[PDB]
């Protein structure tokens, strides 16, 4: 059995925001939502198979934090460029004609890990129906992430997921339309 | 605009169950990997200057280097007991379904599309056959795509000239199959 | 539900 | 066929009232961004070579550049009062329907739509419930539709298999409505 | 409390087109009709709460007239591409049959900012019980703008908002028909 | 009817 069990966490300047989380053979197992302080399981029914204590996750962000200043210090105008993201859309599963699905919105290989994601239904912007993933862990040193579109498959609709993000000169926007 | 971030990951890698287990621990700095702690090393190692204060400062702590090579089996084994108990076993039967296509000029077709999704774990083995006989030339795949929610899916494609009489067959071999599975056409 | 154990943080200078 | 336009857009942000004000000012040739005043840096600074001699210039002129600086509170803040007065409250209830369809193929129904139309401002929030219980999953949105006359339509739709006995409730709340709206089929 | 006031000017060539307005939370407040130097408020409303003095619009046009001349010598071949608009078609309110409505032909995402609109009911022009608005602001560098077409329901006549624009290789139709 | 005020537009060589 060839498996990876990956704990990654991180605090980010100025945005002021840090994560903590747990990663298994390439998909999340939890993350701690600093703010309320608590576990988010990926899968609900994970929660009844383990169980994580918080406070410890938070005390490593705090730790975090301050090596991050001791870090600003000791590289003297570390400041650098950023890696845009690769952005792609393709549904969660076969596309049949009145039959809900789901539209996956994958942003890849970038960082600093903090972006602005808009789901457009016919150029406009939803926020009902969606969804998504925290920062997620690569084999380097970049972030991947996924949004989620729950959608009603049609012939005459068009989709598009917008991605902002520092290295970028301006948004970028991935098209899909059905096709049978 | 400027940007400051502390990143670290803790790599626990498993290798015939918990028979041998390896931490590695890889601190970054924005873009740069500056440090990490290979058990099989026992010690802090900079990767670049960056984090050579660290190694240099956590590697004279004998308290702190007996904790962290402890943790291969405080944090990796002790975790992996759990998750072998749920993640380890997990099981997601494939939905297999095949269709034709033009993808080129048209007129007759010329791709057979066998369509394998939500399934897990990743590892699966997709054949076709022509009357019989696997082919193996002409075999076009989108690649094992991970849906972020623990499913995957995939498309695998056969670009042929269907001649009447012929049948195709899409064949699935999967780990939560007990038989393979297979779609004719 | 056990309790999944974490790597501690270090501090730096 | 040759174009060109000369086009900025003033920019004034609001946070939390006009307890946090912030100017941006946005210059564009044709579909480039070259140049921008961010009221929080306090200079002109240029987006791409072609608005470099305008920072430049601009910037080497104290007059104008405390001009702009004060156009924080001389536009911003001062424009904020006068539309709190009309624009920031403003009210438009909804019109709440709820109604069945097909979009599938047929039998029976398996999409029950709640439509919300003619309402401001845009926030607002509409949710479904079977005999009580909130359903979170099934839910298709059409999102916010701005008409451009101050008015926001939408469609939540909810897919469900009806089994008689069951009550479904789509329940909307707004700024505009003093108590939940909800309407049931 | 979080909103955006956005003041948007520009001057076109070689149309010789200039626009002044204000735009709040992303609708048009007003905008200054540059040949009569008169303020036009979105919703006449409006007018009673607050006033604009047009003639420093225009002076502000002046300006930018002025600017565009040096704005095309400084870049020397600077012309370039465009950007086609998103066209939809939707309908005001629920329709009902009978019931008098308005369809919406929203134009989006296009740059440079001029356009021919036609609205067509079973492939005639309608020139009578139709209205539009100037060019509106977007969060990036292009432009999106609405057309209206008043109308009477009935299950027998179709509609179609014909949009043409130097991105679009022909003009671009879309369809809109009644179902109960 | 109170007066809205607007950024003066700023003049380039």
């Amino acid at each position: 059995e060839e498996h990876t069990i990956i704990q990654a966490e991180f605090y980010l300047l100025p945005d002021k925001r840090g994560e903590f989380m747990f990663d298994f053979d390439g998909d999340e197992i939890f993350h701690v939502d600093i703010e309320k302080s608590e576990t988010i399981w990926r899968l609900e029914e994970f929660a009844k198979f383990a169980s994580f204590e918080a406070q410890g996750a938070l005390a490593n962000i705090a730790v975090d934090k301050a090596n991050l200043d001791v870090m600003k210090e000791r590289s003297n105008n570390t400041p650098d460029a950023n890696v845009a993201p690769e952005v792609t859309v393709l549904s969660r599963s076969p596309v049949n004609l009145g039959e809900p699905n789901i539209l996956i919105c994958f942003i890849d290989k970038f960082s600093p890990p903090v972006v602005n994601v808009t789901w457009l239904r016919n150029g406009r912007p939803v926020t009902e129906g969606v969804s998504e993933t925290v920062f997620l862990p690569r084999d380097d040193h970049l972030f991947r992430k996924f949004h989620y579109l729950t959608f009603l498959p049609s012939t005459d609709d068009f989709y598009d997921c917008e991605v902002d993000h520092w290295g970028l000169e301006e948004p970028l926007r991935k098209h899909w339309e059905f096709e049978e | 605009a400027p940007w400051f971030l502390e990143y670290s990951k803790s790599e626990c890698h498993f290798y015939n169950g918990t028979q041998r287990v390896r931490l590695l621990v890889r601190y970054f700095y924005n873009l740069e990997e500056n440090l990490r702690f290979d058990s099989d090393v026992g010690e802090f190692r900079a990767v670049t200057e960056l984090g050579r204060p660290d190694a240099e400062n956590w590697n004279s702590q004998p308290e702190f280097l007996e904790q962290k090579r402890a943790e291969v089996d405080t944090v990796c084994r002790h975790n992996y007991e759990i998750f072998d108990n749920f993640l380890v076993p997990r099981r997601v039967e494939p939905t297999v379904t095949v269709y034709p296509t033009k993808t080129q000029p048209l007129e007759h077709h010329n791709l057979l599309v066998c369509s394998v999704s939500d399934f897990y774990p990743g590892n699966i083995e997709v054949r076709w056959f022509r009357n019989g006989k696997e082919e193996k030339t002409g075999i076009v795949s989108t690649g094992l795509v991970r849906n972020g929610d623990w499913t995957f899916q995939t498309l695998v494609m056969l670009e042929t000239v269907p001649q009447s009489g012929e049948v195709y067959t899409c064949q699935v071999e999967h780990p939560s199959l007990t038989d393979p599975v297979t779609v004719e056409w | 539900a056990d309790l999944i154990a974490y790597p501690k943080a270090a501090t730096k200078f």
